[PDB]
RNA sequence: GCGGCCCCCUGGACGAAGACUGACGCUCAGGUGCGAAAGCGUGGGGAGCAAACAGGAUUAGAUACCCUGGUAGUCCACGCCGUAAACGAUGUCGACUUGGAGGUUGUGCCCUUGAGGCGUGGCUUCCGGAGCUAACGCGUUAAGUCGACCGCCUGGGGAGUACGGCCGCAAGGUUAAAACUCAAAUGAAUUGACGGGGGCGCCUUGA
């Protein structure tokens, strides 16, 4: 696990957040005061949610930041971000730095909210992030990078050396911003056609997508939509991807 | 009820569990013991104690349907093999062939991986 | 050894049973030339004369079968 | 020519017919200008695993010299007579003539 | 690879008598009919690239051969390759 | 017969098949090159011991 | 790379004893072809196993390690890819140069036979002399002594990376920089730590 150790990134992140009120603001993991000292600060009053309950109790016990925020004590992927949208007046900012794992998850769990979301901000490891944004024709294109797509545009904010955090690892990692559609650029009539025909298509990435999309649509299709069934499953993007998404749906 | 006497036994071991079970000479199962029915679980189920008592339950089961004679077989690579058969001499019953009958494959298909531990 | 070699030497066999029966396991498996006492030359020969016996049901595979 | 055993076994219930088989065989041979060395039958004798689920088939052998073309022949003639249980075909260094062990015996 | 009397019909027409074995010509000739026959080895066997590689050895040592029998004397070597219709 | 020397015999005649060494060793797959290893570690284990 | 058995076709090798050709040889840039495992192409097959995936557990977390499942794949025919610590990390060919204990496979002579015992090729394993080597070690199957030709290297990173060309269905392969940056980078071997020990203050590694 990790949280960050040095002023100068700290202060970067804090002030690329731009975190003021006019904003419906939510930390998840405040972990070690230092990086959440200065968000709680330029916010007048800030919603968090801590995972570990013996943390919230050093962070609301702390006057500097229990009389100056709202503070939660559960796992975030059980917790209701579209009441809290609701409670906060507007869609939440959602920001902050965890052990992620939980990562996966989280990404999900915030495209629940696409909704109840104006945006989110948080530290990630360098291979993830790169794949997050990666153009649909390279090798850290994928699956999870094309949902993360469809819901959201991508934004890297910076990047940050292994010895910046407080347990330094060997992984350099980079705070990342993403901002919900204000409406779909890709409108889709569901989501899981996508995330099955892209899960086919990426177990299978290596052969034909005649070999793996063709597996369950016709090359009369295919080539109907105007896509090539030669191609492999990492030259397609995320447009004939819901366009293919919308055809499973509406001919079913 | 019924009432015969030739009687096949077969003992089937494994490190989680041993079945056993009777059966006629047609190999037509007259009744059967478990250990895990003994009602030991986890540790216990795969033990040479569990093993005696999934016999005894089985010798039970024979005295209702046949007692006489008996000519018992094993199998599966798990313990107590000794002490359910000993188990089986408690009203014991005049035996001569003995041999495992083990499924050894003449180089068959791909077992399993192995365990990263 | 060079009474074993003499085994070799004087023979080479396939449907003498008898000397087949000289070579195998209870079990019907094949013994290992060094038990045997026998060279290799004749350890090849007799794994193949064996491997014919089978085929012809003349040795079992196993014990059961 | 190549030189052969031949070497075949017989449904006990269809034992009685081996002459006959005796003759078809025997003139594809002579048939084929080939030539014969042995002819050998070990009678009913039991199996050391059961064939078919049969027991006591009934052994044959040849011992032969006989042109390649007619033995492909006899041995599909094997797949051919269901009586025929099993056979084994053997492309032997030389033509030999000493009776088998299995007589031997006697 | 080669039946003895296919090998005699061979060395009694293209050598010197029943003495000569392994002049150029009876080399040459028997390594041809060889060739000639593998044909009809690889025209099924095609997988079989471990007789191939004998093969490919053969019509280079075939190759060889003649070259060398064509710098020893032309008239030997034309009637020859003449003879086995070689150079085709 | 007594029922317990029969158990000896028994016992001897699975011994003498190896039958629980082999369905212990048969429980996994092996990638080749690791029983190559093994056997040749083994092969110079034993050498070692040649030697006087 | 090749392992049940039989058949059918088929390649090479080694010994025997002559006979025969008559320097026909070796090496080999380009070139050509063969080339594990993975993956791809086209159409089958799919028992067992199993990336991915799915679900249950474990853990501070666990993405792992555990389990219950499971697709591709694994199999086959026909295309492709063309890489592997594809390593004896040891180019090919030829000559020479102490020994010793084996293995394997021909062969000659002696066998008193059957064992034996004198020889005598081939292949192959382990010791080790001389010599060689930074040292480790290699050592007549050289890493010794040498002859012919081919391939390859010129500090460490940047980097087998860029770019261009070529090649590939695609993966990628292949050929292949430089700027820039550093005073090293590296091989072997010696002595303490090792250490967790392990045995019995002492020898010394379940670590
Ligand atoms: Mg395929
Ligand atoms: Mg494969
Ligand atoms: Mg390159």
């Amino acid at each position: 696990q990790n949280f960050l150790n040095d002023q100068f990134v700290i202060d970067s992140i804090v002030s690329a957040i731009n975190p003021q009120k006019g904003q419906a603001m939510v930390e998840i993991g405040p972990g070690l005061a230092a990086l959440t000292e200065p968000v709680g600060e330029r916010l007048d009053q800030l919603t968090v949610i801590e995972l570990d309950r013996d943390l919230a109790a050093r962070l609301q016990t702390h006057p500097f930041l229990g009389p100056k925020l709202t503070i939660y004590q559960q796992d975030a992927m059980t917790f209701n971000f579209g009441e809290l949208a609701e409670k906060m007046g507007q869609p939440l900012r959602v920001f902050g730095n965890l052990p992620y794992n939980i990562s996966t998850p989280l990404m999900f769990h915030l495209f629940s909210y696409t909704d109840a979301i104006a945006d989110m901000h948080f530290m990630l490891q360098k291979e993830v992030v790169n794949r997050l944004v990666a153009g649909p024709n390279s090798k850290a294109y994928g699956r999870l990078s094309v949902m993360a797509q469809y819901y959201c545009n991508v934004i890297p904010v910076l990047e940050v050396p292994p010895s910046a955090f407080t347990p330094p690892p060997k992984v350099d990692s980079a705070v990342v911003r993403l901002v919900p559609h204000a409406t779909m650029p890709h409108p889709v009539k569901d989501v899981r056609v996508l995330s099955r025909i892209t899960t086919e298509a990426f177990n299978q990435r290596r052969k034909t997508i005649r070999n793996s999309l063709g597996n369950l649509f016709s090359v009369e299709v295919l080539t109907g939509m105007g896509i090539d069934p030669a191609m492999r499953a990492e030259n397609i993007s995320v447009a004939q991807y819901c366009q293919m998404a919308n055809y499973l749906a509406e001919n079913a | 009820r019924k009432q015969v006497s030739d009687g096949v036994a077969h003992i089937h071991a494994s490190f989680n569990n041993t079945i056993v079970t009777i059966t006629d000479r047609q190999g037509n199962a007259l009744g059967w013991a478990t250990a895990g029915g003994s009602g030991f679980r986890g540790s216990r189920k795969s033990t040479p104690f569990a093993a005696q008592v999934a016999a005894e339950r089985c010798a039970d089961a024979v005295k209702e349907y046949g007692i006489k004679n008996l000519e018992v077989m094993v199998k599966g690579p798990g313990p107590g093999r000794e002490s359910t058969i000993r188990a089986l001499n408690a009203a014991g019953f005049r035996i001569t062939n003995i041999t495992d009958v083990t499924p050894i494959p003449h180089n068959g298909c791909r077992p399993p991986k192995k365990r990263r531990v | 050894f060079c009474r074993f070699t003499a085994e070799g030497v004087q023979e080479i066999d396939y449907k003498d049973i008898a000397t087949l029966k000289n070579y195998i396991t209870e079990s019907g498996k094949i013994v290992p030339s060094r038990i045997t006492g026998t060279r290799a030359k004749y350890q090849r020969q007799l794994a193949r004369a064996i491997k014919r016996a089978r085929y012809l049901s003349l040795l079992p595979y196993t014990d059961r079968h | 020519m190549r030189h052969y055993e031949i070497v075949f076994m017989v449904h006990p219930d269809q034992s009685e017919q081996v002459p006959g088989m005796i003759e078809r065989y025997t003139a594809a041979i002579t048939g084929a200008e080939g030539k014969i060395h042995r002819l050998e039958d070990w009678g009913r004798r039991q199996l050391a695993y059961p064939i078919n689920k049969l027991h006591k088939a009934h052994y044959v052998l040849m011992n032969v010299e006989a042109p390649q073309e007619v033995i492909d022949e006899l041995e599909t003639t094997f797949r051919f007579n269901d009586a025929v249980i099993r056979s084994m075909v053997m492309r032997t260094k030389h033509a030999v003539t000493e009776a088998s062990p299995m007589v031997k015996a006697k | 690879s080669l039946s003895t009397e296919a090998t005699a019909k061979i060395v009694s027409e293209f050598g010197r008598d029943a003495n000569d074995t392994g002049s150029t010509e009876v080399q040459v000739a028997l390594l041809t009919a060889q060739i000639n026959h593998l044909q009809g080895h690889f025209a099924e066997h095609k997988k079989d690239h471990h007789s191939r590689r004998g093969l490919l050895r053969m019509v280079s040592q075939r190759r060889k051969l003649l070259d060398y029998l064509k710098r020893k004397d032309v008239a030997r070597y034309t009637q020859l390759i003449e003879r086995l219709g070689l150079r085709r | 017969e007594p029922f317990d020397v029969a158990l000896r015999r028994f016992k001897r005649s699975c011994e003498k098949a190896g039958v629980l060494a082999e369905v212990r060793r048969r429980e996994f797959y092996e990638k080749p090159t690791t029983e190559r290893k093994r056997a040749k570690a083994s092969a110079v284990k034993r050498h070692a011991k040649k030697l006087a």
